[PDB]
């Protein structure tokens, strides 16, 4: 319908909701999962050395 | 499993070291029996060859 100055305010809200996830949500979330990814990956090499 | 694998490896090696060495020991006991029986046969033969 109508163009509106909302079109800037929403960019201002958008980049902030981006920042609040960038440096503070995803690195923690995926790192805590990488720890687990390794910890199930290691079991195979553990039994592998046990077999060797 | 990482623990019991080395457990079983070590307890296998133990048994190997034990019974290989009893093999080698019995080989020399068998020697001794054979060589002393050869001593007896030697003397017995001399007893005839002299009386001849």
């Amino acid at each position: 319908m109508n163009l509106n100055a909302t079109i800037l305010g929403q960019a201002i809200a958008f980049v902030l909701f981006v920042l609040f996830a960038m440096k503070y949500v995803w690195p923690p979330l995926m790192a805590a999962i990488e720890k687990r990814q390794k910890e199930i990956a290691d079991g195979l090499a553990s039994a592998e050395r046990a077999h060797k | 499993d990482l623990d019991l694998a080395k457990a079983s490896a070590t307890d296998q090696l133990k048994k190997a070291k034990a019974e290989a060495q009893v093999i080698i020991e019995q080989a020399n006991k068998r020697r001794s029996q054979i060589l002393d029986e050869a001593k007896a046969e030697a003397e017995q033969e001399r007893t005839k060859i002299v009386a001849q």
